[PDB]
C-alpha cells in the first residue's frame, strides 16, 4: 500500500507527543509493525490481515488493550541554501554553548574567589584587633621610658595594616562588580540560545522537508 | 569578477580563535609565583612583617627566618618559642588551612593571597587533622562535607564505614601474606587453559624461564635458565630454581630434597623491572606477564626475592574511625503507601526566573511526568501563564496513577518549555528512607544538554542543581495527614500470593488470552528466540503480554529475565509485587547479563540488588578491573548515596589495590563535574580513609598531575605564539626547579602503578608538536633489574583533549582482542594505555619504535610517494625467516583493526592515524568520535579503515595485482571469522555502551546513538546475510576485492 513508509522510525517519531507503519526485522518473524498511551510497538501479525491491511489502520485504542506521511509540497539548491543556513545557524548555537559553559566556570571561579577574599579579610580585621590587646597593654607608659622609641613605630604597623585592609576590600569590590557584568552576560547568552533553539529546530525540520524530496 | 563585487561589511579580522577545559595556579590570578615573593606574616601580637622569600622555600625555612626578623620588630618577649607555632592561610578553595607538614614549599600550598599567619596547634590530635591528605587526594576539603545539612550525606558518611572496617579486617586475616595480596594482587588472565595457537610456541608445553638472584657483594646477579611446564605454579618454579643453585657432587639426591623443602617457602617470585609479584597457586602461564612473554618471543625474567625482604616493605595500614563515630516504636507510626486513597497530584507554583526574550518566544509552561526511566502515565503539561515575563503558576497537576501503584524507584521529571526546553530537573518521589516525599521543595534546574531536543529529560541526574543562581522552581507534594512509607517486604510478598491465588480461579474467557498451566511447545521456543535477542531489539506489546504470562516458566531460562522485566508493568502494584518475589529466588546469571540490569532501563532496587549478587558470586577481580569503567558510571544511575553497588565496589577496591587504584582515578577524573561531585567525593573520602598507605602514593601522583596541569596551562596560554625553542627553554628551566624535581620524580605511573617513575631524564623530556602542547615525559625505572624490562619509562601528559572516548574504544578493542584470542582467532591489537584524570586531561602510554605511515613515507622520500615504501621499510627491519613472520603479524593486526574500526565506526583513517612497529605490527591511535558523530551533517554507514594500495602490497608480499593472492584470501578469512566472533558476543558491547550513557559524552547521549553498532553487526538480519552485509560494505569501500 505504497500509494506507510526501526532506528530511523524512532528518529522520525522523535519530537512528537501519532502513529506510522513499518516493515519487519525478519520475513519469518512477522509481516510489518505499527508504532496517546505512551508510544510502543504493535506487531502487525496481531493468514496475513483479517479488512485488507489498510482498512484496519483507518479503523483506529482501548477496544482490545487495557492500557490504551505528508508529501510536503506545502510552501537541488533549496537544500544547499537551507542546510548552510542550518549549519551556519548550528555553528552559532554551539558558538554560544562554549561561551555559555566557559562563563559558568568563570562565574563559579569568582564566587569561590570572593569566599577567599572574605576569609582573608576577616584574618586582617582579627589582626588589627590582636595588637590593641597587646599594644595598649603596653600603652601603659605613654610618654616616658626613653620617650617614643617604641610608640612611634607601633603606629606605622597599624597604619599599613589598615591601608592594606582597604586594598583587599577594593579588590573584592572590583571582583563583585566583575561577577555582575558576567552574571548579566551569562543570562543574556542563555537568552539568545533560547530564541535560536526553536528557529534552529524549524530549519532542521524545513530542511527535513526537502531532505527526503556534493553541496553539503 | 570573483565575488560579483559584493562587500561583506560585518567582516573584520582585528581579533577574529578558530585559527590556532580552561584550575588556578600557585597563587590566585597568577600561574607561577615569581622566584622571590613578598609574604605578609601575621603573629600573636598584631604586627604584619612583610618577608621576601623564595618561591620554593619551605615553611621551616620561612619559620626560622621569621623567628630571626621578629627579633628586629617590636614586642618580642610575648611571642613564644617558635617550636610552639604553626602557619595558616586561606587557599584558593577558600578554606583556612593549618600547615603542619612544614617540609612543604610556598608554591605547593595553593595560597590565593601571598600571606601567612602564625597560631598554635589548636586540637592537639594533629595526627587526625591529616584529613588534609584526603582532601588533597580528593580535590576538595573534607570539612566541606561536615557542613552539609542533608542527612542522607551525613548518614552515608557514617554508614559506609561498615564496608571500610570489614575490608580492612579481611586484609589482616592471614597477614602479612594477605597484606601483600592487597598490595600486590597477582595479575592473571581469566582462563587457566591457553588457546591452541599459544600452546604451539612451547613444544608440548614447556617455557624456558630465567630465575635471578643477588648475594654478597650484592651487586652481582645470577641467571638460572630453567625449562619447566607452563602450568607449574611459582612454588615449583622456585623449587627447580633452588635445585640448580645447590646441585653438587657433595649433596646426595636425598640431602638435596631436604635442602630444597626448607629453602622453598622462604622465597617468592617477582617480575624483573617492575613491581608485579607471583603470589599464589596459579599456573605460570595464567599470569599475564608470562602469557605476554610467550606471545612476544621472550624469556620470562623473574627474580627470587626473600619473603622477608618483601614483607619488610609492606606497612601496617591501621585504619581508624573518624569523629563521625524489629521495631521498638509500636508498629505503624507511619502510614504504608498502599493504604492511601488518591491519584497523584503535585502543585507547580513559581519559577524564580527564566532567561528568555520577551519578543522572540510566544509562551512558556512547566511540563511534568512521573517516570521509572521510561514513563507510567500521560505527561501533564501545565497551562501557559505570564509567558516570558514573571512566570508563576499556582496549579495542582493530576496524574493518572493511584498512589499505591507508585513503584519504589518512581520519580517526578520536569522541565520548562517554549512554543523546545528551557531548564530541567528530576526528583525522587521516595526519599532514601523509603518515605514518600511530602511538603514543599525547591528544585534548582539544570541547563539542557547540547544536542538534546527532548522536552523532559528523565535520564538526567535526579536532584536539584547545587548552583543556587539557576532557575529555581518551587513545588508542593500532597500530604496525607501522616508520614507515608513504602510497604515492608513482608507486606509485598503477602499481596503477591493473593494475586497469585486470585489468578488461579478467573473466568474461562479473558479478552481472549490478553495478559494471561498451558505449556505450548511452539510458545516454549518463541521464549528462547526472544531470550537470545540483543538488548536494543525493542519488544512488541504482544510479546510483552506473552512473556509476562509465562513469567513462572521464564525462571527455567534465567537469561530471559532482562526481556521479562521490561515487559512487566510497573504502574501495576500487583504485577510488580509478584516480579519482586520471582527475583527474590530467581537463580544467578552471567555477570555480562547482570551488568545489563545496572543500566538506566533498570532503576528498581530489587532488580539492581540481584545484579549486585550475580557479580558478588561470579565476577572475578580480573573481569571487575576490565569492566571497572562501566561500574563507576553506573553509580550515577543509583537513586541514593548508600546502596548495594557502592558497597560492593568500595569493598572490592579496598580488597585489591589494583582495582582501588583505577577506582580512585575514575572517580577523581569526574570530580570537577558538579552533578557527581558530592556522590563521588563522599565515596572518594571513604576510600581514602580505608585504603591505607596507598593514599600517600596517590598523593604523590595527584601532586604530580597538578604540577603538570599547571605547567601546560602556562605553555598553552602565555608561551603560545612563541617558537618551540623558547617554550623548550621554558619547559626545562621549570622542570629543573626544586619543587618540580621533588614533585615529578619518585612516584608511580598512574597508567600502571606496577611501574615506578624514578628520576626525570630531562634530556629526553620535550613538548610535542601538537597545539595542545602535550608533554613527552621520560623517567629512569628505579627497579634493580630494570635492564631486563625497560631502562626508561616514557608516557605522554596531554592537557587539551577529552581522552575518555579513546579510553572507551581502547577498552572495547581489548575486549575484542580477548574474545578473538580465546575463541582461537589470533588478531593482535595494540590497545595502548590511556587514562582520563580530569576535565580533558590525561596520560597516554607511548609505544617505542612505532611510527605513523606518513613518517615511514618521509624516510622513503627521494614528486610522488611510492606505495611500496611501507613494504620496503618493513623488509629493512625484518629479514630472513623473520620476514615471513613480520608479514603475518601485520596481516593479523590489520584484519583485527579492519573489523573493529568498521564495527565501532570510528573516525576516518588517514596516514597520521595509523602506525607500524619495526616488528611489523599495525595499530590505530587518536580515534576521535566512535559511533559516527560526523553524520549530524549528512544509510549503509562507512568503512573508516580503507585499505590503501600500500597496505595490500605488504599483506601479499612484494606483489602486482595484490587482491588476487592467497595471502589476501587468508587475510579476508580472518576478517570473516573476526566479524562473526564479535557478533556472537554483541550483547556485551551493546550493554557496555549503554552503561556509559551516564558519562556526559556527546557521542553517547541516548540508545539511538548505540543504534549504529546494531546495524554494522547487522543483528536484525541473519548471520549469513550479515556476512554478506560486511563483504558488501567492504567491497563498496575499496572499489572491488570482496
Ligand atoms: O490494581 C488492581 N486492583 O484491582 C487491578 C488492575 C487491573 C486488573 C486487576 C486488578
Ligand atoms: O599528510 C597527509 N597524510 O596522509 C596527506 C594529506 C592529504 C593528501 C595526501 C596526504
Amino acid at each position: 500500500l505504497q500509494d506507510y513508509w526501526r532506528e530511523e522510525v524512532n528518529e522520525k517519531l522523535r519530537d512528537t507527543a501519532t502513529f506510522l507503519v513499518r516493515d519487519a526485522s525478519t520475513k519469518m518473524h512477522g509481516d510489518y509493525t505499527l508504532t496517546g498511551g505512551n508510544n510502543k510497538l504493535i506487531k502487525i501479525f496481531h493468514g496475513f490481515s483479517d479488512s485488507s491491511v489498510v482498512e484496519l489502520i483507518n479503523h483506529y485504542l482501548a477496544q482490545y488493550n487495557p492500557k490504551l506521511s505528508k508529501y510536503q509540497q506545502d510552501q537541488g539548491k533549496k537544500l544547499h541554501e537551507y542546510n548552510t543556513q542550518f549549519q551556519e545557524k548550528s555553528r552559532e548555537y554551539d558558538r554560544l554553548y562554549e561561551e555559555y559553559t566557559r562563563t559558568s566556570q568563570e562565574i563559579q571561579m569568582k564566587r569561590t574567589a570572593i569566599e577567599a577574599f572574605n576569609e582573608t579579610i576577616k584574618i586582617f580585621e582579627e589582626q588589627c584587633q590582636t595588637q590593641e590587646r597587646y599594644s595598649k597593654e603596653y600603652i601603659e607608659k605613654f610618654k616616658r621610658e626613653g620617650n617614643e622609641k617604641e610608640i612611634q613605630r607601633i603606629m606605622h604597623n597599624y597604619d599599613k595594616l589598615k591601608s592594606r585592609i582597604s586594598e583587599i576590600i577594593d579588590s573584592r569590590r572590583r571582583l563583585e562588580e566583575d561577577l555582575k557584568k558576567q552574571a548579566a552576560e551569562y543570562r543574556e547568552i542563555d537568552k539568545r540560545m533560547n530564541s535560536i533553539k526553536p528557529d534552529l529546530i524549524q530549519l532542521r525540520k524545513t530542511r527535513d522537508q526537502y531532505l527526503m524530496w556534493e553541496w553539503l | 569578477s570573483y565575488y560579483h563585487h559584493h562587500h561583506h561589511h560585518d567582516y573584520d579580522i582585528p581579533t577574529t580563535q578558530g585559527a590556532m577545559p580552561r584550575s588556578s595556579g600557585e597563587l590566585w590570578g597568577i600561574h607561577l609565583m615569581p622566584p622571590r615573593i613578598l609574604v605578609e606574616c601575621l603573629l600573636p601580637n598584631g604586627m604584619i612583617v612583610t618577608l621576601e622569600c623564595l618561591r620554593e622555600a619551605t615553611l621551616i625555612t620561612i619559620k626560622h627566618e621569621l623567628f630571626k626578623e621578629a627579633r628586629k620588630y617590636p614586642l618580642h618577649q610575648l611571642l613564644q618559642d617558635e617550636s610552639s607555632y604553626i602557619f595558616v592561610s586561606v587557599t584558593q578553595e577558600a578554606e583556612r588551612e593549618e600547615f603542619f607538614d612544614e617540609t612543604r614549599r610556598l608554591c605547593d600550598l595553593r595560597l590565593f593571597q601571598p600571606f601567612l599567619k602564625v597560631i598554635e596547634p589548636v586540637g592537639n590530635r594533629e595526627e587526625k587533622i591529616l584529613n588534609r591528605e584526603i582532601g588533597f587526594a580528593i580535590g576538595m576539603p573534607v570539612c566541606e562535607f561536615d557542613m552539609v545539612k542533608d542527612p542522607e550525606v551525613q548518614d552515608f558518611r557514617r554508614n559506609i564505614l561498615n564496608v571500610c572496617k570489614e575490608a580492612v579486617d579481611l586484609r589482616d586475616l592471614n597477614s602479612p601474606h594477605s597484606r601483600a595480596m592487597y598490595v600486590y594482587p597477582p595479575n592473571v588472565e581469566s582462563s587457566p587453559e591457553l588457546p591452541k595457537h599459544i600452546y604451539n610456541k612451547l613444544d608440548k608445553g614447556q617455557i624456558i624461564v630465567v630465575i635471578w638472584v643477588i648475594v654478597s657483594p650484592n651487586n652481582d646477579k645470577q641467571k638460572y635458565t630453567l625449562k619447566i611446564n607452563h602450568d607449574c605454579v611459582p612454588e615449583q618454579v622456585i623449587a627447580e630454581a633452588i635445585r640448580k643453585k645447590t646441585r653438587s657432587m657433595l649433596l646426595s639426591s636425598e640431602q638435596l630434597k631436604l635442602c630444597v623443602l626448607e629453602y622453598q617457602g622462604k622465597y617468592i617470585l617477582k617480575v624483573c623491572g617492575c613491581d608485579e609479584y607471583f603470589l599464589e597457586k596459579y599456573p605460570l602461564s595464567q599470569y599475564k606477564y608470562i602469557r605476554s612473554c610467550i606471545m612476544l618471543g621472550r624469556m620470562p625474567n623473574l627474580m627470587l626475592m626473600a619473603k622477608e625482604s618483601l614483607y619488610s616493605q609492606l606497612p601496617m595500614d591501621c585504619f581508624t574511625m573518624p569523629s563521625y563515630s524489629p521495631y521498638m516504636n509500636g508498629e505503624t507510626s507511619t502510614k504504608s503507601l498502599w493504604v492511601i486513597n488518591s491519584a497523584l497530584r503535585i502543585k507547580i507554583l513559581c519559577a524564580t526566573y527564566v532567561n528568555v526574550n520577551i519578543r522572540d518566544i510566544d509562551k512558556i509552561y512547566v511540563r511534568t511526568g512521573i517516570y521509572h526511566g521510561g514513563e507510567p502515565l500521560c505527561d501533564n503539561v501545565n497551562t501557559q501563564r505570564v509567558p516570558c515575563s514573571n512566570p508563576r503558576w499556582n496549579e495542582w497537576l493530576n496524574y493518572d496513577i493511584y498512589i499505591p501503584d507508585l513503584p519504589r524507584a518512581a520519580r517526578l521529571c520536569l522541565s520548562i518549555c517554549s512554543v523546545c526546553p528551557l531548564a530541567w530537573g528530576n526528583i525522587n518521589l521516595f526519599d532514601y528512607t523509603d518515605t514518600l516525599v511530602s511538603g514543599k521543595m525547591a528544585l534548582n534546574l539544570w541547563p539542557v544538554p547540547h544536542g538534546l531536543e527532548d522536552l523532559l529529560n528523565p535520564i538526567g541526574v535526579t536532584g536539584s542543581n547545587p548552583n543556587k543562581e539557576t532557575p529555581c522552581l518551587e513545588l508542593e507534594f500532597d500530604w496525607f495527614s501522616s508520614v507515608v512509607k513504602f510497604p515492608d517486604m513482608s507486606v509485598i510478598e503477602e499481596h503477591a500470593n493473593w494475586s497469585v491465588s486470585r489468578e488461579a480461579g478467573f473466568s474461562y474467557s479473558h479478552a481472549g488470552l490478553s495478559n494471561r498451566n498451558e505449556l505450548r511447545e511452539n510458545d516454549k521456543e518463541q521464549l528462547k528466540a526472544i531470550s537470545t535477542r540483543d538488548p536494543l531489539s525493542e519488544i512488541t506489546e504482544q510479546e510483552k503480554d506473552f512473556l509476562w504470562s509465562h513469567r513462572h516458566y521464564c525462571v527455567t531460562i534465567p537469561e530471559i529475565l532482562p526481556k521479562l522485566l521490561l515487559s512487566v508493568k510497573w504502574n501495576s502494584r500487583d504485577e510488580v509485587a509478584q516480579m519482586y518475589c520471582l527475583v527474590k529466588d530467581w537463580p544467578p546469571i552471567k555477570p555480562e547479563q547482570a551488568m545489563e540490569l545496572l543500566d538506566c532501563n533498570y532503576p528498581d532496587p530489587m532488580v539492581r540488588g540481584f545484579a549486585v549478587r550475580c557479580l558478588e558470586k561470579y565476577l572475578t577481580d580480573d573481569k571487575l578491573s576490565q569492566y571497572l569503567i562501566q561500574l563507576v558510571q553506573v553509580l550515577k544511575y543509583e537513586q541514593y548515596l548508600d546502596n548495594l553497588l557502592v558497597r560492593f565496589l568500595l569493598k572490592k577496591a579496598l580488597t585489591n589495590q589494583r582495582i582501588g587504584h583505577f577506582f580512585f582515578w575514575h572517580l577523581k577524573s569526574e570530580m570537577h563535574n558538579k552533578t557527581v561531585s558530592q556522590r563521588f567525593g563522599l565515596l572518594l573520602e571513604s576510600y581514602c580513609r580505608a585504603c591505607g598507605m596507598y593514599l600517600k602514593h596517590l598523593n604523590r601522583q595527584v601532586e604530580a598531575m597538578e604540577k603538570l596541569i599547571n605547567l601546560t596551562d602556562i605553555l598553552k596560554q602565555e608561551k603560545k605564539d612563541e617558537t618551540q625553542k623558547v617554550q623548550m627553554k621554558f619547559l626545562v628551566e621549570q622542570m629543573r626547579r626544586p619543587d618540580f624535581m621533588d614533585a615529578l620524580q619518585g612516584f608511580l605511573s598512574p597508567l600502571n602503578p606496577a611501574h615506578q617513575l624514578g628520576n626525570l631524564r630531562l634530556e629526553e623530556c620535550r613538548i610535542m608538536s601538537s597545539a595542545k602542547r602535550p608533554l613527552w615525559l621520560n623517567w629512569e625505572n628505579p627497579d634493580i633489574m630494570s635492564e631486563l624490562l625497560f631502562q626508561n619509562n616514557e608516557i605522554i601528559f596531554k592537557n587539551g583533549d577529552d581522552l575518555r572516548q579513546d579510553m572507551l574504544t581502547l577498552q572495547i578493542i581489548r575486549i575484542m582482542e580477548n574474545i578473538w584470542q580465546n575463541q582461537g582467532l589470533d588478531l593482535r591489537m595494540l590497545p595502548y594505555g590511556c587514562l582520563s584524570i580530569g576535565d580533558c586531561v590525561g596520560l597516554i602510554e607511548v609505544v617505542r619504535n612505532s611510527h605513523t605511515i606518513m613518517q615511514i613515507q618521509c624516510k622513503g622520500g627521494l614528486l610522488q610517494f611510492n606505495s611500496h615504501t611501507l613494504h620496503q621499510w618493513l623488509k629493512d627491519k625484518n629479514k630472513g625467516e623473520i620476514y615471513d613472520a613480520a608479514i603475518d603479524l601485520f596481516t593479523r593486526s590489520c584484519a583485527g583493526y579492519c573489523v573493529a574500526t568498521f564495527i565501532l565506526g570510528i573516525g576516518d583513517r588517514h596516514n597520521s592515524n595509523i602506525m607500524v612497529k619495526d616488528d611489523g605490527q599495525l595499530f590505530h591511535i587518536d580515534f576521535g568520535h566512535f559511533l559516527d558523530h560526523k553524520k549530524k551533517k549528512f544509510k549503509r554507514e562507512r568503512v573508516p579503515f580503507v585499505l590503501t594500495q600500500d597496505f595490500l602490497i605488504v599483506i601479499s608480499k612484494g606483489a602486482q595485482e595484490c587482491t588476487k593472492t592467497r595471502e589476501f584470501e587468508r587475510f579476508q578469512e580472518m576478517c570473516y571469522k573476526a566479524y562473526l566472533a564479535i557478533r556472537q558476543h554483541a550483547n556485551l558491547f551493546i550493554n557496555l555502551f549503554s552503561m556509559m550513557l551516564g558519562s556526559g559524552m556527546p557521542e553517547l547521549q541516548s540508545f539511538d546513538d548505540i543504534a549504529y553498532i546494531r546495524k554494522t553487526l547487522a543483528l536484525d538480519k541473519t548471520e549469513q546475510e550479515a556476512l554478506e552485509y560486511f563483504m558488501k560494505q567492504m567491497n563498496d569501500a575499496h572499489h572491488g576485492g570482496w
